[PDB]
């Protein structure tokens, strides 16, 4: 689970979204 | 929508996520780690939100449940209508002051004896809606009560009709009658239409039950009977077998005769159900697809 | 809430050190440098810092 590591707001943990693993940065992409 | 009123009192001041101040049972259920759906989910919170449950639950708050218990009779007041729905923000700002002025072991005991017959003992609401004697039986027996028992022609078939329109305002949970006036209704919904006017309709059939008519004799009952005894009997209708009124009084060639005509619409409107979907089935013109319809139909 | 408990180090590593060069040698243009970035034992880098 790793929930003792993201910083909670309240009891549920900061979970992010999906696009925030990867990157795609290229010239015109 | 609902069917309680406490549950509401019980969605509107109890915390949505579980505390154990008041549900012990589920949060300590939560601490030991024992629970089916996500076990291992109370090590992984830091020392903010164990602490903060974890001493909470091995020795538990003491709330005053004041404030909730006066929302399951506030509520249980306003779901029946006593109180207008603009003004319970006032009466449980006066009711809170007032269990809170006269305080005791009593009213807590008391106010707790009050939440459980307006849901077990407010059955009666659901039973009266289903036997609806609002205004169908005990508001029909008066009138019971009123009309002569004493008819000189057909005394059998004037105590078997009022012994099916008895049954008509009971197996219809909408209808009912009442005291307006110097004489008795009959609507046969709320918001409703085809209001009998039953005092004069019962005065107009006494004198009536009696005639033995032929049947060549159609339109002589404009100065005879009434449109709305002519209503009423269509609204005893369907609940009229063909025991009730034999064969051959006037009445049977009235209730008899209405009972074919409903007839008539209760296989019609299936008819008429298929001639307005085979308009788009084909393309017919929506302008012209009732008016040579009816006309068949009437 | 800002959590704890395996979140932080315990354990003094040093926030920030400076490494030491050592064989540097020249050209009438150029230049070189050399160091050993000892990034050891239960720690990360990240090397846009």
């Amino acid at each position: 689970n790793f929930a003792s590591l993201a910083p909670r707001h309240g009891s549920r943990p900061f979970m992010g979204t999906w696009n925030e693993i990867g990157t795609s940065q290229l010239n015109g992409g | 929508q609902q069917v309680d009123p406490a549950m509401l009192a019980a969605l509107q001041s109890q915390p949505s996520g579980v505390t154990p101040s008041d549900d012990w049972a589920a949060a300590m259920d939560r601490i030991l780690a024992l629970t089916t759906r996500n076990p291992e989910a109370f090590r992984q919170q830091p020392q903010a939100n164990r602490f903060s449950a974890i001493l909470e639950a091995v020795v538990p708050s003491r709330t005053n449940p004041t404030h909730e218990k006066v929302l399951a009779i506030v509520n249980a007041l306003t779901e029946s209508k006593a109180i207008r729905k603009d003004e319970a923000g006032l009466i449980y700002n006066a009711l809170l002051e007032r269990v809170a002025r006269y305080n005791s072991t009593n009213v807590q005991a008391n106010l707790d004896r009050l939440t459980t017959d307006v849901r077990e003992a407010v059955a009666q609401r659901e039973r009266f809606m289903h036997d609806t004697n609002l205004g169908s039986q005990v508001a029909l027996n008066a009138f019971l009560s009123t009309l002569p028992a004493n008819v000189p022609r057909g005394q059998e078939d004037y105590v078997s009709f009022i012994s099916a329109l008895r049954l008509l305002v009971a197996e219809v949970p909408q209808s009912e009658v009442y005291q307006s006036g110097p004489d008795y209704f009959f609507q046969t919904s709320r918001q409703g239409l085809q209001t009998v006017n039953l005092t004069q309709a019962f005065k107009n059939l006494q004198g009536m039950w009696g005639v033995r008519a032929p049947v060549g004799d159609r339109a002589t009952i404009s100065s005879l009977l009434t449109p709305n005894t002519r209503l009423l009997l269509l609204l005893i209708a369907p609940f009229t077998n063909s025991s009730t009124i034999s064969r051959d009084s006037y009445l049977g060639h009235l209730i008899t005769l209405y009972r074919e005509a409903i007839g008539q619409t209760q296989v019609d409107e299936q008819t008429f159900q298929e001639i307005t979907s085979v308009s788009r089935a084909l393309g017919q013109q929506d302008t012209g697809s009732l008016e040579a319809t009816l006309n068949f139909l009437l | 809430v800002a959590p704890t408990h395996d979140v932080t180090t315990d354990r003094s590593q040093r926030l920030t050190l400076r490494f030491v060069p050592v064989d540097r040698e020249d050209t009438a243009y150029s230049y070189k440098v050399r160091f050993t970035l000892a990034v050891g034992d239960n720690r990360v880098l990240d090397m846009a810092s």
